């Protein structure tokens, strides 16, 4: 797995691959590692598949009621707390949990990394899963906030690519979300990685590629 | 177990009528999931009739194959003759199970030609290994790596009997890259090799590298 | 119970034209101490419904308990026979106890079978129900009664079940099951299902070290549940080769 | 696995089931069981498939060693000493269960012999994965001074229950019957097993299916 | 396994059941554990089979070589001039087995060929040779031997050789294996010195019949060996079961 | 002392799903195993939810029998409360909830849910043990998985093919899944005896069998 | 843990390696040298681990190549030299390990420029490129995007730097300190660069 | 510890040894392993000390409670009117012990007082909710019980409660703990239906002596606890060493 996202002056990016594992065999390759959890903020899933889909689908039902009761957006600070608590009420029951939770409120745009540990860290670029390091090195050799939307949808693409190349536990579908004022877009529905390597790697087809 | 797990790779062979191919996986992994290497061949010729393909921990792999190498050649330059290759697979099954305890982690298989010397005749031979030399002769095809199960079922599946070079090509190389699009370990390219008594063609498939 | 203490070895059960036929050695061991050899392995549910077990004892007896109390308490709301519990009713009741207890991780250590009549069509005996008195110890025949209405189901510790026309436990489920499935027919009469009853309990008593060959026979057919007399089976060893004495044999070697 | 073996009339008969595993898939669906130690002394083998092989090779190398060496006909308690001897030499690490019949000055012969290197010599016996079903049925038809056509099916009954109710059994039935003048090898004997559905064009992919990247044709000689 | 063996006036009786098992399975339904050392001497195994079996093997060799070592140079004896059987058939009667494999072999007897016991190994030399080849590698194995024999100067002997390599001349009666510990009172209480053969074998059956209804790991079939200072018998016992009145 | 008793055991065999536009095949063998022995060669794997809806599972044979029929009860109950029938994604996610409710002492149970929607798209749901869940065009779940899923792949997507096939229907489907099953039934020692294949489509659930080799 | 990076081209090879030695939680030297063992002829042995195991096996082996090349007064072919280290290292696997990762480095007129990746296990392939220890995961990404064939000694140290500065950056131990060896041109050159 | 229990044809006879150890320490020499819980009921104690001595106290609780139960209001039986001696002392003597020790009280005899056995509850209630007790617990609880008693339904009875708490009735004799594998076959071969209490008392004191000769974990003195229809009969047993001719 390999989700990230991040902040620049359009709004925020998020990309994911699709790939889900069952030990080492390939279960899925069209999973979908990006769930809305209201209008405004969206949430990434790498660990355990069945502990980030219950409790990301747990916080929306929270913020549904809170919103409801309130009659008004909720930050993403506030679900991320939410969130955090829910799973370090959960501690030593090993649950996998590595959930990137982005969006938009009236403090501007947000993001938070939170993990099962009850980890919560507001940043402005995070990553996580297995290939998560090789899409912090890319994203951190070529990220500049004054990046537009082509460009920075260009970079998660290839940040994504690159995690998928290096990292097994990653592949199948690149999507790339934009979050902005008004919602989000999904401007890359899903890519697959297998064009993307003869494209940027070895568009010459003409021989086996070497590491 | 999960010494074969880190590295990954795996080995297949297929025969046809009077062809006979063999193919494997590219990647060299390491720690399971990080991938070092595309250019890892596990295929290696022992003989124009002789060809070993060697799966599972990559330093096993070498040293292995350093083995077998020395040994052909000195009963080779011994007998001035090409080793015959049931005698290579029995020696390869005397030398992993002179390791029975501490054995070398590898999963080979043996695919070459059988020659009966009237004119010569060429008949397809095929053998799969277990790492204490446990052997499974075979007329169809023989699987072995990580990747084991699922070419079992691309080959219980799609194996046709007395294919033609073209037909045997494309049939192996379906087998091994579905086989491949569903290991988290095994994949980044895969070399084909068809064997015939006249020639032998090399081939690179256009894979997946995820 | 945290283990297996005393135990029984292996139940066999088959339908035959006339109902069920269940057996089992009247043995519980104490380890390889074969500390009793009269107990009785087969009880008695209701007049359509028996329970064998192999494993521990006093799982055994627990459950046997449970069992006898819910059938009095069926025996006390029935209005018609059709209200008494069949044997697949108390099949389920027995799984579901086998499946609790696994979720707590506090199994019986018994596997189980219940076997019985599924039907009341074929006799008046629920009609008016005697708990302690037994009128079969007159003179009538016994009905034929179609395979589908009879009922043999098995329980194992981590709540498997299911039903067949031939149910074993214990050794039987290599060595009777094998003669089972290649010879059981429908319809056979008592003689031919005594016959093979027989023939796996011997091999049985000749193979499974905790088996005895004092043997229990329970049928249930239209006259009721029937405990027939115990009756030790005659076991003779098939070949002279093993009473050639060993002097006969070369004095060098390995010759044992 | 399954293999049995037993005595009748001046002759042993040795049957086994052809399947090989790795874990819970079958890696071999044809493999032999049956090994020829000498003209007159076969052998099954149950266990682990490189133990047997290599184990029941340097045996039968080592017994026409010794009748060429002695120039007399090989006998079966010999095979019996040295295997035994070996296997416990490994503790039961070399996991050979091996049923070991022949025919000799001592007349027909069937060894039972065990990893840890026990013997017995029986009127019959099977041993492996599906040991217990074989031994249902030969125990329940077994008899003295059976015909060799009799023994024979009996045999291949006793494999057919283990082939039939042990997973780590399957395929066909191999036979061997070993008298004092020869033995008959017969490879398959019954083959109860076979694919039953077939598709009813077998897939054949166009040429050109396949994308390669490099491709380069080397002749030879 | 049930092995016993009892000292009675005029010789050694060795009895011992059948059974070899695998846990509650029984892989060897007539096992023989009473094994010929020499023309004079056997042996009852108990513990695991490959041990003991190996042991006696090795233990065979050596007596070969004792004996052909003890071979005196020359001739001896140009002048030296050197029982109511039991009624095995009738022990072995059944009412339901009649004829029923009438082909049965049930009984052996053969003369010694060193008839003064010139050259036999003593019982007492072979049983301490197999104790000290048990103790050298009593780290590894685990089996219990009784040795019983007849020689020219301690007359008719029993050696137990426990485990762990340990060795007890008995001057009356030896038991070991996993049946034996039920039976252990009732032999006690029914040996006297100085039995008859009849008693003897009566004896000797019975515990054997009694070990094998109390003990799961024995049964079978009993095998009765008896050694006297001229001859060899031995007995198969079928008729096993035991019929309580009560 | 005694051994800590351990509360799981795989009873083997295999369920395979494939959907079609209008279609959805879900199979299943029927052998019941235990270790190398088997208890039965008939103990269906796949029970019926709705007209339009089955569940398939493969594992613990008790764990099983008991999610189906709970299942069942929900939805009857469901049904009984709210007037009409779940549709296959409401039941989904009911079957979700239902595994991850015991998270952290698992059912083992590898379910695939088979049913064609209101719209008529054959549907297929896959399933680990503690509810993760995934929407897919063709499935396979027990022993034979890994053996199978290759084929289906290589079948019905075609990825590493130039030259595609576009002609699917249901008796090709059918064919496919028959040919995966015996040749799963070749290499998987827990999956044998005979196989239940299950076609929902317009007129609603058929049902057919297929014997499979005994060894 | 120690990271190694290794580069070759067409015309060159490039290796690094942080210059820290370690001590349980103290640096004993922000300027090691015990990583880097030069061979004469125009080859290099850079290796990572514990440092008594680094030791002993890189002058093991450095040792017995000089001695190779005294005796047959000549130079070990590069591919010869990794093999031969590959081979020690396996030979010692199984008996007394030394649990040393490798980066083996040269030139020779037989094969060009030679960079072979080696474990601790003694799995060994040629390489591209390639890096070992725990900023190997961060490294090998911009490995990958900024290498092409054709590169220039002047690109490829640009890469270095790339990869230094994601090491300060996002790297749990921030190495600021390096140490390169250029091969290329006939010559080897040392460098040492502080981010 | 070796407890016994057998049936005869006027009642039912306990007997037990009295050692209980600490490994191979005696903590208490002459322990007091049968213990009335009413007054025609006894039960011999087997296994952990602590865990029969507990048990057996919450059992006499719980009688008392179902005795007091079972009284039935009114007066009963208006009209209603309702064997060789032990030579326990010529049992007890000893030539190197004659008056060495005069005060010695070797035995006890009492009447019933519930003469109709009309609140006594069942041997077999007791010794069920006794199975009860020991089946619920058994996760932790280590104890073998023999419940031997009177009733005016079944008449003289044993029952076993063996360990992990199964219950079985015994018509001739019950056996536990480990010294009565060494008499179990000798037991088997001397018993016989309908003893008379001579018959009884002498072979339960033979077994139990044999037990205590072979069992290490046996010993101490014998008590013998002889229940009939009207009356209880206890003995103790000093002379215990066992003479072999051989
Ligand atoms: O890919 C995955 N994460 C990505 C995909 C979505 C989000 C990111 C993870 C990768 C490993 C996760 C480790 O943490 C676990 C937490 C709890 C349980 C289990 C693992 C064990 C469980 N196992 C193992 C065998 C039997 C079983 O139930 C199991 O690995 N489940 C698979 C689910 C795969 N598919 C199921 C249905 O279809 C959708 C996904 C799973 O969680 N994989
Ligand atoms: O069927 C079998 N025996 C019969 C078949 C013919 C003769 C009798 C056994 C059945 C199970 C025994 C497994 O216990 C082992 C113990 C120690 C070592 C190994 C196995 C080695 C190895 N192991 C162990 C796990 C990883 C691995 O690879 C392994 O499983 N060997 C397989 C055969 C391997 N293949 C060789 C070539 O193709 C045919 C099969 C194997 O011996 N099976
Ligand atoms: O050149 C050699 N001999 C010279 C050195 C002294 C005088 C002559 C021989 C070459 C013979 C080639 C035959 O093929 C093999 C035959 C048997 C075994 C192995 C290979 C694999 C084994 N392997 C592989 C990795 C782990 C392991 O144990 C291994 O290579 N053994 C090395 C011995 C290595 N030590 C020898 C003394 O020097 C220090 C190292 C070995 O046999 N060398």
């Amino acid at each position: 797995t390999t989700t990230l996202a991040f902040k620049f002056k359009d709004g925020i990016i998020v990309a994911v691959d699709s790939r889900a594992s069952m030990g080492s065999f390939i279960s899925s390759q069209n999973v979908e590692k990006i769930i809305e959890i209201n209008k405004n903020i969206l949430g990434t899933m790498a660990g355990g598949a069945a502990d980030c889909l219950y409790w990301e689908k747990y916080l929306g039902k929270i913020i549904k009621i809170y919103e409801l009761r309130n009659n008004e957006k909720i930050s993403v600070r506030a679900a991320s707390t939410i969130l955090s608590n829910i799973l370090y009420q959960y501690k030593g029951y090993g649950l996998c949990c590595g959930i990137i939770l982005s969006g938009y409120d009236h403090t501007g745009f947000n993001m938070f990394y939170v993990d099962d540990s009850g980890k919560k860290v507001e940043g402005n670029l995070f990553s996580c899963g297995s290939g998560s390091t090789y899409a912090y090195s890319i994203l951190d050799s070529a990220y500049d906030y004054n990046l537009n939307l082509d460009q920075a949808v260009e970079l998660a693409r290839n940040a994504i690519y690159h995690a998928t190349f290096r990292d097994g536990g990653s592949g199948g579908k690149v999507r790339v979300f934009h979050i902005h004022k008004n919602g989000y877009d999904k401007i890359i529905e899903g890519e697959d990685v297998f064009d993307l390597h003869y494209h940027y790697t070895n568009p010459e087809q003409k021989d086996q590629y070497v590491m | 177990g999960s010494i074969y797990n880190y590295n990954g790779g795996c080995v297949l062979g297929m025969s046809g009528s009077n062809c006979v191919a063999i193919a494997c996986d590219l990647r060299l992994g390491a720690n399971t999931f990080t991938t070092v290497s595309t250019k890892f061949s596990k295929i290696f010729k022992m003989n124009n009739n002789v060809y070993v393909g060697l799966s599972g921990l990559a330093t096993d792999i070498q040293t292995l194959y350093e083995i077998l190498r020395y040994r052909v050649n000195l009963y080779e330059v011994r007998q001035d003759a090409e080793m015959d290759v049931e005698c290579f697979a029995n020696m390869l099954s005397s030398i992993l199970y002179s390791n029975r305890f501490s054995p070398y982690f590898v999963n080979p298989i043996v695919v070459g030609f059988k020659l009966k010397h009237y004119k010569v005749n060429y008949e397809p031979y095929l053998t799969a290994y277990d790492l204490i030399g446990a052997k499974c002769e075979t007329r169809d095809f023989v699987v072995n790596g990580v990747t084991s199960e699922q070419l079992f079922g691309m080959c219980e599946s799609l194996y046709v009997k007395d294919q033609d070079e073209n037909g045997l090509f494309e049939t192996i190389s379906q087998c091994l890259l579905s086989a491949l699009d569903r290991d988290c370990i095994s994949g980044w390219g895969a070399e084909v090799l068809v064997l015939t008594p006249e020639k032998i063609i090399k081939k690179k498939l256009k894979a997946r590298m995820d | 119970t945290l283990g297996p203490v005393v135990t029984g070895t292996s139940v066999i059960a088959i339908k035959y034209k006339h109902g069920i036929m269940i057996a089992a050695d009247r043995k519980a061991s104490y380890g390889s101490y074969a500390k009793f050899q009269n107990v009785e392995r087969i009880f008695k549910i209701n007049n359509k419904t028996v329970m064998g077990f192999s494993g521990e004892l006093a799982d055994a007896q627990y459950l046997h308990e449970l069992l006898t109390r819910k059938n009095i308490n069926n025996l006390s709301e029935k209005k018609r026979k059709e209200d008494m519990y069949t044997p697949q009713h108390y099949h389920s009741y027995v799984s579901r106890v086998f499946y609790v207890r696994k979720n707590r991780i506090d199994p019986l250590f018994n596997n189980i079978i219940i076997a019985g009549i599924n039907s009341q069509k074929y006799d008046n005996n629920d009609d008016n129900v005697l708990l302690y008195t037994n009128k079969n110890n007159n003179n009538e025949e016994y009905k034929e009664i179609h395979k589908d209405d009879l009922y043999i189901g098995f329980v194992d510790m981590h709540g498997t079940n299911f039903c067949d026309d031939y149910i074993t436990t214990g050794y039987a489920r290599y060595f009777a099951l094998t003669l089972l499935r290649d010879h059981y027919k429908d319809n056979m009469t008592e003689e031919e299902a005594r016959i093979l009853i027989n023939e796996c309990l011997r091999i049985l008593y000749f193979r499974d070290a905790t088996s005895s060959n004092f043997i229990q026979i329970v049928k249930v057919t239209s006259k009721g549940v029937e405990y027939e007399e115990p009756y030790i089976l005659p076991c003779v060893l098939n070949s002279a080769d093993y009473v050639y004495p060993s002097t006969l044999l070369p004095p060098a070697g390995c010759m044992w | 696995t399954t293999i049995c073996g037993l005595v009748c009339q001046n002759a042993v008969i040795l049957g086994a089931d052809t399947r090989a595993t790795e874990g819970p898939i079958v890696a071999d669906k044809n493999c032999s069981k049956l090994h020829y130690i000498s003209k007159n002394i076969w052998c099954a083998g149950a266990g682990v498939a490189g133990d047997l092989e290599h184990t029941t090779l340097w045996l039968q190398h080592n017994v026409e060693l010794h009748r060429l060496n002695t120039n007399t006909q090989p006998r079966v308690s010999m095979c019996v000493s040295r295997l035994t001897q070996e296997l416990f030499k490994y503790q039961g690490y070399k996991v050979c269960a091996i049923v070991l019949g022949g025919v000799d000055v001592n007349g027909p012969q069937l060894y039972g012999i065990h990893p840890h290197g026990s013997s017995c010599l029986l009127p019959f016996t099977a041993l492996g994965s599906g040991s217990l079903n074989a031994m249902a049925v030969l125990e329940a038809k077994y008899r003295d001074n059976m015909t060799i056509e009799e023994g024979k099916n009996l045999v291949c009954e006793a494999i057919c229950a283990g082939i039939f109710n042990d997973l780590g059994s399957g395929g066909n039935v191999d036979i061997c019957v070993i008298t004092k003048d020869s033995y008959q090898h017969i490879r398959p004997y019954k083959e109860p097993n076979m694919r039953l559905y077939h598709l009813p064009h077998p897939t054949i992919y166009p040429k050109g299916t396949t994308p390669i990247l490099s491709e380069k044709i080397e002749y030879i000689k | 396994t049930t092995i016993i063996g009892i000292i009675y006036d005029n010789g050694v009786m060795l009895a011992c059941d059948s059974r070899t098992s695998s846990g509650t399975f029984i892989s060897n339904k007539c096992s023989r554990k009473i094994n010929r050392i020499n023309e004079n001497l056997y042996v009852c195994r108990s513990g695991a089979s490959a041990h003991s079996q190996k042991i006696i093997e090795i233990i065979k060799h050596y007596c070969v070589s004792m004996k052909n070592e003890n071979r005196k140079k020359g001739r001896f004896h140009e002048g030296e001039t050197i029982d109511e059987e039991i009624d095995i058939d009738s022990i072995n009667y059944l009412d339901y087995n009649n004829n029923n494999d009438n082909n049965l072999v049930t009984k052996n007897k053969y003369f010694y060929e060193d008839k003064f016991n010139d050259y036999n190994p003593l019982v007492e030399n072979v049983a301490h040779i197999t104790k000290k080849i048990i103790y050298t590698n009593n780290n590894f194995l685990s089996c219990a031997l009784i040795f019983g024999g007849y020689d020219k100067i301690k007359k008719q002997q029993l050696y137990a050789v426990n485990l762990n390599g340990s060795i007890i001349e008995k001057h009356d009666f030896a038991v070991s294996g996993s049946g034996s510990i039920y039976i252990q009172s009732y032999l006690q209480d029914k040996y006297k010195k100085f039995m008859t053969k009849k008693e003897c074998f009566n004896l000797i059956l019975n515990c054997v019949k009694y070990a094998m209804h109390n003990d799961n790991s024995s049964g079978g079939l009993i095998r009765i060996v008896n050694i006297t200072k001229s001859f060899v018998e031995e007995f198969t016992v079928v008729n096993t079961q035991m019929n309580f009145q009560y | 002392g005694f051994k800590r008793w351990y509360p799981y055991i795989d009873n083997g065999g295999t369920v395979i799903g494939l959907t079609g536009k209008d279609y959805v095949i879900l199979a299943a063998d029927t052998r019941l195993s235990l270790s190398y022995s088997i208890y039965t060669r008939f103990c269906p794997k796949i029970s019926k939810l709705t007209d339009k809806c089955i569940i398939g599972s493969s594992g613990m044979q008790s764990d099983i029998k008991t999610l189906h029929s709970l299942l069942q009860k929900k939805i009857q109950l469901f049904v009984l409360e709210h007037s009409h029938y779940p549709d296959i994604h409401v039941i989904a996610r009911l079957l979700c909830v239902i595994l991850y409710s015991r998270r952290f002492f698992p059912y083992y149970a590898f379910n695939i849910l088979a049913g064609v929607d209101e719209n008529n798209k054959g549907v297929l749901y896959n399933y680990d043990s503690v509810g993760s869940y995934c929407e897919a065009t063709h499935s396979c779940v027990g022993s034979g998985s890994q053996l199978i899923l290759p084929i289906l792949d290589n079948r019905v997507e075609q990825k590493n093919q130039l030259i595609k096939n576009t002609n699917f229907n249901l008796g090709d489907d059918i064919n496919f899944v028959k040919d995966a099953i015996t040749s799963a039934t070749e290499r998987d020692i827990y999956t044998g005896d005979k196989t239940l294949i299950y076609v929902i489509d317009k007129m609603g659930i058929n049902v057919n069998t297929l014997d499979l080799k005994q060894d | 843990m120690d990271t190694l990076i290794g580069l070759r081209g067409n015309n060159f090879v490039v290796l690094a390696a942080d210059t820290y030695s370690i001590n349980s939680i103290i640096k004993l030297k922000n300027d090691d040298n015990t990583k880097f063992y030069d061979i004469h002829g125009n080859k290099c042995l850079l290796l990572g681990g514990s440092i008594g195991d680094r030791l002993q096996f890189g002058e093991f082996i450095r040792k017995n190549v000089h001695l190779y090349q005294y005796q047959n007064n000549t130079d070990m072919f590069v591919k010869s030299f990794a093999f031969f280290t590959r081979k020690n290292l396996a030979y010692y696997l199984r008996r007394n390990p030394f649990e040393v990762n490798c980066l083996i480095a040269g030139y020779d007129k037989k094969d060009g420029y030679q960079l072979y990746w080696c474990d601790y296990l003694s799995n060994m392939d040629s390489v591209n490129k390639g890096a070992h220890g725990y900023g190997a995961y961060l490294v090998s990404a911009i490995l990958d995007k900024y290498y092409h064939e054709n590169l220039t000694v002047d690109e490829a140290l640009d890469i270095f730097k790339l990869c230094f500065e994601e090491l300060k950056k996002r790297f749990l131990l921030t190495q600021i300190n390096y140490e390169l060896r250029i091969m290329y041109d006939n010559k080897v050159e040392t460098q040492y660069v502080t981010v």
